[PDB]
C-alpha cells in the first residue's frame, strides 16, 4: 500500500500445549521401539 | 489464496488473516505500484479492508 519512506486463559493454554506435545513425543518415542 | 515461503512444502499454506495474495501481478485490485506477487511472499491488505 506504499509502507514506510524508510494472563489466566494464556498461561493454561500453553502449559496445556507443552503438555500435548509432550504426549505426541512420547508416543511418537515408543512408536520407533 | 495460498502461498509456499520456504522450497520444501507439502501443502501449500493459507494467507494469514489480513493478508492476501493476488491471483497474479496485473490481475490485482490493491497493489502499490512497486511490487509484484511472486507467491513466495503474502501482502498486507490496504488501508480500508
Amino acid at each position: 500500500g506504499g509502507g514506510v519512506n524508510q494472563i489466566l486463559s494464556l498461561m493454561e493454554d500453553e502449559d496445556a500445549e507443552a503438555a500435548q506435545e509432550e504426549q505426541a513425543i512420547v508416543d511418537v518415542d515408543a512408536e520407533m521401539q | 489464496g495460498y502461498y509456499t515461503d520456504v522450497d520444501g512444502l507439502p501443502i501449500q499454506l493459507p494467507c494469514k488473516p489480513g493478508t492476501f495474495m493476488p491471483f497474479d501481478t496485473a490481475t490485482a485490485n490493491l497493489l502499490d505500484t512497486g511490487l509484484t506477487v511472486d507467491g513466495t511472499q503474502c501482502y498486507t491488505c490496504q488501508t480500508g479492508t
